[PDB]
């Protein structure tokens, strides 16, 4: 009905030299413009046409700087398609001109005026992308004069929902609520469910806001609920997709439904409880159909459902169809299925009903996992365990574990050794064993770790106060090992400064040679470690004094006399000014067992929690 | 020694995938190039570590290489073997493109894996490559490939015949020249090489003279003959080879011996940072008027043999910015103006020697001479000119055939002597 | 050749489908869809029984391409390669010794057990071999076996056979033997390669001489390893080296440069060849840095890594480091930088003028340096600190925080240097504390602090203020606050008692780090026990640090002697760092 | 909810670029470019719904056309996956074994369609039979 539209359309997809494609845009510009600017426009058919290319130009990468109110000449147009490119480029093209904006929202209101289906349709959807806040301040209450107030058709209803879920979702401040809870029940009482889906999700929004003001909701939508689950897919045939009982809108009243308490009652709730039975000894069966669209929305419902059984637990019988299920689960080809598998069993995983039940699938897991070639999966199973683990299982957790770590990433690296250490201290007794499983841990890497985790193990080893002979022998075994890892060296360097005592009756022990071995790694580290290796070497006298004369040589060299920084210039200073001249009692009196730190509450785990998206 | 050496486009797809090491991952080749090849930031540098490895990655043109090791290497031979590479892949198809690529796969395939094996790189000599090498051997070719290897002898020698011996050579001088704006050269400094285009028959070595510790002293000598305490002539500043030469024979007695390829090449390249001539006595200066106009006052003497024509004269003479008021001095020439780079272009068609064409120049303004201000855009002169700046220039030239027949007299020679200044630039 | 780059959607059965056609042509064409498969990286591993069956044949073009494509991915499928050993036999009794080298490059390109019992002897008449490819490649392969599996008899007697074709005439040969065994040295029983002495030096330095640069950076390396005895052998190395310039340079050259350091620790009056070499050096240099941008680059790293080292007659040329605007922005860092380590007392004047210059241009981050540069001048020559003084002064009245923000650590360190001399300024920082945004600049501030709180009076009411920040701030930055309030209570223990023991109580009990809890141990353990002692360590001076101006680690340089050159030195960072 | 609605051609370029919030030029273009990536290097064992760095896209490939829809980290994958297949069907269906030039010519069309049964990020309907009901007759709105 229109040439330049379409003609354009065939010659430009005809053009391949972007050269040419330009030379064709600029012809349509000419064209276009100078239809605008001078050549006066017309109505249905060089409207449209010129306005449909310019929208999907402006989609092609560019934009439009006119037209607009000509655009509202479109919604006061005669071809719905005038008005209707108009609404589309309105809500495409976010407007500015707040005339533009005031005629754009005076027509808004005159399609509701105009209370045929499309028009209020179209404005709502503009409304609900334009999104200006106008709209909500006009249409406060207005909208819900809309979608309730007057109550006679789906479509459209949904639409206002939609919308006013945007504007509330957005703007809630311009919605006074009062009370409305009858008619939206009722909807959920309501057999056409175009309505009740947006309702129960616009209603599932106000529940977050306030789940006491629906009570009355809980029994009216536990039977209708019961009825979809046993009146699946007979009749309202178009509500029925692959013969599935209202999917999304029995996940919808589910999780709905979650936000209130675990199971209470006895019989609304026993109803309730009929429903669960229902739900798993229909899961159960192999499929009669063969298409995995049903598959696929019977196992998401399945998920709503558990769910919503997750994190009561008060259930044994039904913990254990639930663990029997997902042992089942852990078996499905398709990766997607055991992995969606393990993010549900994950999140049960901390049952401390079923807790052993599930840690009876802990070789499962082991194998998937190294049998796996993906970490996604890798990390639900992680903390699937991670919920159910204790110190029987962790014995050889921490060997399987590290035999996968050593082959990872590196970030999740720090966050898996981390969140595996602060598993081994919620059940660390065994303190000598776990220090043996530090060292290993540091024997890996030992130079990504961060602070606070081996600071929280030296905390552990002051408080600790009984491997802390085994703990500085085992340390100084680390230090005669030739490699390095600054924080083994920070860590077992201030250890053996304060235990070295505790290691002394062996040859080995000779501060002499450990001091001008470390020494040796004295300079080349970061300066942090140079201020723990002052503390520790102003340490070695005062516990060793044979080292002494010695060491007051070496602390006189020109090196720390000449470091560049301020600090460690007075650490140093404060250090040497007190051994060069020295009271010799001040030493002692200073020296202090840094006793057992005072009671924390290892935020390692809260940071870890903040890392935790 | 080396793994994988990848070629990219701007897209980012690999246009070779040429491995030489097992290390290489597939996970390391696409982490590199969304992360090199694709990067919110924009500056970064040929070389790159990227968790303890290296990357080599240039785009040596619109068409990018990627050299991938984790073994700690000289750097500076991993891209001689790159230079080398593009080098010999323009030599044997010119431009280097997609389709050049393409067509060339299979020789490039061979060649890489050849010229550089597991990272263990090989020579490209190219003595005899393109032949066999070309985009099924006999005994005598057998022999002949192994020994040509084995032959200590490359650059295309294996004793050629030409219907003629003759050789044109062309010495070119690039003027590396700055001075003061106020009249001072900061910067007395020449960058030139000797490319030689010879077309000779056999493998002769040759020899040659140029004047040394001393300013400059078979059908034509010369025609500008080196006249005692001639021209410029000095212990060449830095004077650099190419393996045809014998530093050995220099350094012992100061002469290498060059065994010259055929065709064009360059023999040696030298610079010397000292003992030029002027062409111009140029004063290029600005003035600031207050902070409402910016005056510039420019004096192009230009100085030397009026015999000497040196022509399409453009010199830059960067007008302010800001320009309310104009103010015009034309001497000789074209009045030409620079929009959009705000600059006179006194634009003269042609100049000889000692001449002078004075421009002055004010340009009112407003004031934008802050804590950051105007930025002072050296004016330049540039224009066309053949030169022997230096005259350092032929002493002597040693070639012969010492096998059959063609002797010196048998060769017939020649040079050329291109100055090049277009550094010629100075405001500030 | 022409590209092909296509493989998906059951295109595969029509590969299959022109392979069901044994003829060249879509045999060819196939095969470059093939190759097409193997740079996009899809398997075409199924082929390799049509590959092997194909394979029958005996085009070079058709070799080469098998030999690449069964290489790679039977690197994927060690399986097939049975398949493959049958044709690498056939291929070494293949007269073509240049088709045999490819074949001997192709196996040994995969070593896992097999193959190598399929090769060894023939791989042994490969060193017995007279073909420079033939033994080039055995050679090359011999090193590639040592990936994996480098410890058997077998492998040692390949190993005793090219240990002695390290005496090799051919030059290919010898040269790709010399990279293998270098490259060998690597595997660290830490006795590798015992065939060193002086006569073998001695040819092997006539073979650089007249071998490829190849074999030429070998030997360097080699040589690099090898510990003369003395500086005599050292001196006519050195005269070997002699005509070691211009050549296919920059690797040779920063080789050469490694070696002769190396050597180069003697006097120059011991021998004046060696003063000789160091004024000759300079012209070399600046080609160096008269090359090419990533060579020059590389040049400037070795040129800062050399000035550390050798602080010497290149003082006079620090005309390469003067910067242009066409020069690149890190360009004109480094040559802004060693100008400033080029201290040329004659220019400063207008060096600085330049500098301010630079200043009043329009990037932040060189202007930082060139504060930080400028402020080292004025820990440099006095007269310079006057008008640096004026500058940075000026430069805060820019007020663009993130200069002065370096340039108040800048001044800290100046005034470290240089104190009670323009306290003056200290007056205006005291408005400059509500930018604080440099733990650097803050601890500059603080440090100030602990210096004049005798002086600084008003330092009550900030420093309570200050008190804000307790936490969420780096240690370092707690441990000033901590001393300049221990020095404070020293100088002023009037009013310090409330803060040191408000302070105290929070950093130890609210501590982390043992030793900033111990520290206020410590702290309280001898202001509790004797303020009138601590004043004698503290409150006394603690004497400068005299100009380093960041210096270098002399043993890391003094190592990366072993890598000026490879990549670790000029990435001015440890080898050991990165693997 | 929704985050947007993208869909591309084995052409590469986004054939259907449909959003739900504000995004932008930078932010859709590199949106577009890191999913084409993902798609490009995703394999075939792959899911519908692949997560990028902080949530997933409801992804949807074919031969040609890549379906892909964004949502964040709740929305129960598997009802959204049957949710588009059910629109292929629909488009198809109507657009008649539909070629890419097709809707070269009718992309306001599926746009619009779209913004029937899915709206305000959310399924506005989901009806077969009434979709293809209504579409048909309302395809005939001037």
């Amino acid at each position: 009905g229109m040439r330049g539209l379409a003609v354009f359309i065939s010659d430009i997809r005809n053009c391949k030299s972007k050269e040419a494609e330009i030379k064709r845009i600029n012809k349509e510009l000419a064209n276009i413009r100078s239809k605008f600017k001078g050549d006066k426009a017309l109505d249905g058919y060089s409207k449209k046409k010129y306005v449909c290319k310019l929208l999907f130009i402006f989609l092609l990468g560019h934009d439009i700087d006119f037209g607009h109110m000509e655009a509202v000449n479109l919604l006061s147009s005669n071809r719905y398609t005038e008005k209707q490119i108009g609404y589309l480029f309105i809500s495409v093209l976010v407007n500015s001109n707040s005339e533009l904006i005031r005629l754009i929202n005076n027509a808004i209101k005159n399609d509701l005026a105009s209370r045929n289906p499309t028009f209020m349709g179209l404005a709502l959807h503009c409304i609900a992308n334009v999104g200006s806040r106008e709209m909500a301040e006009a249409f406060a209450g207005e909208i819900p004069k809309i979608l309730v107030a007057g109550d006679t058709m789906d479509s459209v209803k949904q639409s206002a929902a939609l919308c006013l879920l945007r504007l509330y979702r957005t703007s809630p401040d311009l919605v006074p609520m009062g009370d409305w809870t009858s008619r939206v029940v009722h909807l959920l009482n309501d057999q056409h469910l175009g309505v009740v889906t947006a309702a129960t999700s616009l209603i599932t929004t106000l529940a977050q806001k306030n789940p006491e003001e629906f009570k009355t909701s809980v029994s009216l939508a536990v039977s209708r609920l019961s009825r979809i689950v046993t009146s699946a897919s007979t009749d309202l045939q178009d509500y029925t997709y692959y013969f599935v009982p209202a999917p999304w809108l029995s996940v919808k009243l589910l999780r709905l439904l979650q936000c209130y308490p675990p199971p209470e009652d006895p019989a609304v709730r026993g109803r309730l409880t009929e429903c669960l039975e229902t739900i798993l000894n229909k899961a159960q069966e192999p499929p009669k159909s063969k298409k995995v669209q049903h598959s696929n929305a019977k196992n998401a419902v399945l998920f709503e459902a558990i769910s919503l059984i997750i994190h009561h637990d008060s259930e044994p019988n039904l913990l254990v169809r639930a663990c029997n299920q997902l042992g089942q689960f852990l078996q499905h080809r398709e990766t997607n299925l055991r992995y969606l598998a393990l993010e549900s069993m994950c999140t049960l995983a901390s049952s401390e009903f079923s807790h052993e039940a599930v840690k009876t699938h802990i070789e499962t897991v082991i194998n998937a996992l190294k049998t796996e070639r993906d970490v996604s999966v890798r990390q639900r199973a992680v903390d699937l365990l991670y919920a159910m683990c204790d110190r029987s299982n962790a014995q050889q957790i921490v060997a399987e574990m590290l035999s996968y770590l050593e082959t990872a990433d590196y970030s999740i690296r720090e966050e898996i050794v981390l969140k595996v250490a602060i598993l081994a201290e919620k059940y660390a007794v065994d303190y000598t064993w776990y220090v043996d499983t530090i060292l290993n841990l540091i024997r890996i890497a030992g130079d990504y770790v961060s602070e606070e985790v081996w600071y929280r193990v030296i905390q552990i080893v002051i408080n600790r106060d009984d491997v802390q002979g085994y703990a500085a022998k085992t340390v100084f075994e680390a230090l005669q090992a030739p490699a390095c890892h600054e924080n083994l060296v920070k860590v077992g360097g201030y250890i053996l400064g304060e235990f070295g005592n505790l290691i002394a009756g062996d040859p080995r022990s000779s501060p002499l040679i450990q001091f001008n071995l470390l020494h040796s790694k004295f300079h080349l580290c970061s300066v942090p470690t140079r201020a723990l290796l002052l503390s520790t070497y102003i340490k070695f006298v005062n516990l060793f004094p044979e080292v002494k004369a010695t060491i007051q040589d070496v602390l006189r060299s020109d090196s720390q006399l000449k470091n560049a920084d301020v600090e460690l210039q007075q650490r140093a200073v404060e250090y040497l000014r007190l051994s060069t001249v020295a009271s010799t009692d001040i030493l002692a009196t200073v020296l202090e067992e840094m006793p057992p730190f005072p009671e924390r509450e290892s935020s390692i785990l809260a940071k870890l929690k903040k890392k935790k998206g | 020694m080396i793994g994988g050496l990848f070629i990219y486009n701007h897209k980012g797809e690999v246009l070779i995938s040429r491995v030489y090491r097992d290390d290489i991952g597939r996970n390391a080749v696409d982490a590199f190039r969304v992360n090199v090849i694709h990067a919110r930031q924009q500056v970064r540098s040929p070389v790159t570590n990227i968790a303890r490895t290296s990357f080599f990655h240039v785009k040596r043109s619109n068409i990018w290489l990627a050299a991938v090791t984790k073994q700690n290497v000289n750097a500076a031979m991993v891209f001689e073997f790159l230079y080398k590479m593009c080098d010999v892949m323009a030599a044997y198809f010119g431009k280097i493109s997609e389709e050049n690529i393409k067509n060339n796969f299979v020789l490039i395939y061979e060649l890489l894996d050849e010229i550089l094996d597991f990272g263990y790189p090989q020579n490209s000599e190219t003595g005899a490559l393109k032949t066999f090498i070309t985009q099924h051997q006999t005994k005598e070719e057998q022999s002949q490939i192994t020994s040509q290897v084995t032959g200590q002898i490359g650059w295309r020698r294996e004793g050629i015949k030409y219907r003629r011996n003759e050789l044109f050579l062309d010495v070119l001088e690039s003027v590396n020249l700055l001075m003061s704006p106020q009249g001072q050269v900061l910067s007395a400094h020449v960058s030139g090489r000797v490319v030689m285009k010879s077309y000779l028959s056999g493998m002769p070595e040759c020899k040659f003279g140029m004047n040394d510790k001393i300013v400059i002293e078979s059908m034509e000598q010369k025609l500008i003959s080196e006249e005692d305490l001639g021209k410029q002539s000095i212990a060449i500043d830095d004077c650099t080879f190419h393996q045809c030469v014998r530093l050995s024979k220099f350094d012992s007695e100061r002469s290498i011996s060059f065994i010259p390829p055929d065709g064009e090449f360059e023999l040696m390249r030298y610079r010397t940072t000292k003992d030029i001539i002027l062409p111009f006595r140029v004063i290029p200066l600005v003035r600031e008027v207050g902070r409402t106009k910016l005056e510039v006052k420019v004096v192009i003497k230009s100085n030397f043999k009026p015999s000497l024509l040196a022509q399409k004269i453009e010199v830059r003479i960067p007008t302010p910015l800001n320009t309310s008021g104009v103010q015009v001095i034309c001497m000789k020439g074209k009045a030409k103006y620079k929009a959009s780079e705000n600059a006179i272009v006194w634009k003269i068609k042609r100049m000889a020697g000692m001449k002078e064409s004075q421009i002055s120049a004010e340009i009112e303004l407003l004031p934008t001479n802050d804590k950051k201000k105007w930025a002072r855009p050296p004016i330049s002169m540039n224009f066309e000119v053949p030169f022997a700046p230096s005259g350092l220039k032929v002493r002597y030239l040693k070639v012969f055939e010492p096998k059959l027949n063609y002797s010196d007299h048998d060769v017939i020679k020649w040079v050329r002597y291109i100055g090049r200044s277009g550094i010629y630039e100075t405001r500030c | 050749s022409k590209y092909f780059t296509t493989n998906k959607k059951g295109e595969i059965f029509e590969l299959k489908a022109e392979l069901n056609n044994e003829k060249k042509e879509k045999r060819k064409e196939a095969v470059k869809k093939v190759i097409a498969a193997m740079t996009v990286g899809k398997d075409v591993s199924s082929l390799f029984p049509d590959v092997v069956n194909c394979m029958q044949t005996d085009n070079l073009e058709l070799k080469k391409l098998v030999y690449l494509y069964l290489m790679n991915y039977a690197k994927s499928q060690p399986d097939m390669a049975i398949m493959a050993v049958n044709s690498f036999v056939k291929d070494c009794e293949d007269p073509n010794p240049l088709i045999r080298a490819l074949a001997v490059r192709t196996m040994g390109c995969i070593r896992v057990d097999k193959i190598t019992e399929y090769l060894c002897e023939p791989l042994r008449k490969c060193l017995k071999d007279e073909d420079p490819y033939v033994r080039k490649t055995a050679a090359v392969c011999v090193a590639k076996l040592h990936d994996i599996n480098a410890q058997m008899v077998e492998d040692q007697g390949f190993l005793d056979s090219l240990r002695d074709l390290i005496a090799d005439s051919n030059p290919m040969v010898v040269a790709n033997a010399v990279a293998a065994l270098s490259e060998i040295s690597e595997s660290h029983p830490n006795s590798n390669l015992l065939d060193l002495n002086p006569q073998n030096i001695n040819k092997l330095l006539t073979a650089l001489n007249e071998c490829t640069e190849w074999g030429q950076i070998f030997i360097l390396d080699c040589l690099s390893n090898y510990n003369p005895k003395d500086d005599r052998e050292a001196q006519s190395i050195c005269e070997r080296v002699t005509p070691r310039l211009s050549h296919a340079n920059s690797a040779v050259v920063l080789s050469a440069v490694k070696v002769l350091m190396k050597f180069l620790e003697l006097l120059p009056k011991d021998s004046d060849y060696y003063n000789m070499l160091l004024k000759k050096l300079a012209p070399p240099l600046v080609t160096l840095l008269s090359g090419e941008p990533e060579v020059q680059y590389v040049a400037l790293r070795n040129i800062n890594l050399i000035v550390q080292k050798r602080p010497e007659i290149l003082k006079q040329e620090i005309k390469v480091f003067f910067v242009k605007y066409n020069d690149p922005i890190y360009v004109k860092l480094e040559k802004l930088d060693i100008m400033i380590r080029l201290a040329s007392q004659a220019n400063i004047a207008q060096v600085l003028a330049e500098l301010k210059e630079y200043a009043t241009e329009v990037d932040v981050d060189f202007v930082r340096k060139a504060v930080r540069a400028i402020g080292r001048c004025a820990i440099k020559v006095e007269q310079s600190a006057e008008r640096c003084v004026s500058t940075l002064l000026d430069l805060i009245q820019t007020k663009v925080n993130y200069v002065v923000q370096e340039a108040i650590v800048v001044i800290r360190d100046i005034f470290r240097k240089y104190p009670n001399k323009y306290e003056s300024i200290i007056a205006t920082l005291c408005e400059n504390l509500d930018s604080l945004d440099e733990p650097d600049a803050r601890a500059a501030m603080i440090w100030i602090v602990g210096e004049y709180a005798e002086r600084i009076d008003n330092a009550d009411e900030l420093l309570e203020s200050f008190l804000e920040g307790f936490h969420d701030e780096s240690t370092q930055v707690q441990l000033t606050l901590l001393t300049a309030i221990v020095k404070l209570f020293l100088k002023k223990p009037s009013e310090t008692q409330e803060l040191v023991q408000q302070v105290l109580s929070l950093a130890t009990q609210d501590s982390d780090n043992p030793d900033l809890r111990d520290r206020g141990y410590i702290y309280w353990r001898l202001l509790s026990t004797d303020p009138v002692t601590a004043k004698e360590v503290v409150l006394s001076e603690k004497p400068l640090i005299s100009e380093e101006t960041d210096l270098i680690e002399p043993t890391l340089l003094d190592e990366l002697i072993c890598h000026i050159g490879s990549l670790a030195s000029v990435y001015h960072k440890p080898p050991n760092a990165f693997v | 909810m929704i985050r947007f609605i993208l869909i591309q051609n084995r052409a590469g370029k986004t054939r259907l670029a449909k959003w739900y919030m504000q995004f932008d030029d930078d932010e859709k273009q590199k949106l577009i470019e890191e999913v084409h990536a993902v798609v490009t290097v995703r394999d075939a064992k792959h899911t519908n719904f692949v997560e990028f760095r902080n949530f997933k896209i409801i992804y949807r490939r074919y031969a040609g056309l890549y379906f892909c829809i964004c949502v964040d980290v709740n929305d129960n994958n598997l009802a959204y996956l049957e949710a588009i297949h059910n629109f292929v069907e629909v488009l198809n269906e109507y657009f008649h074994n539909v070629c890419e030039l097709d809707l070269v010519f009718n992309f306001y069309k599926v746009y619009t369609v779209v913004d029937e049964m899915f709206l305000a990020g959310e399924i506005r309907e989901t009806s077969q039979t009434k979709v293809l009901k209504q579409l048909l007759m309302l395809q005939s709105l001037e």
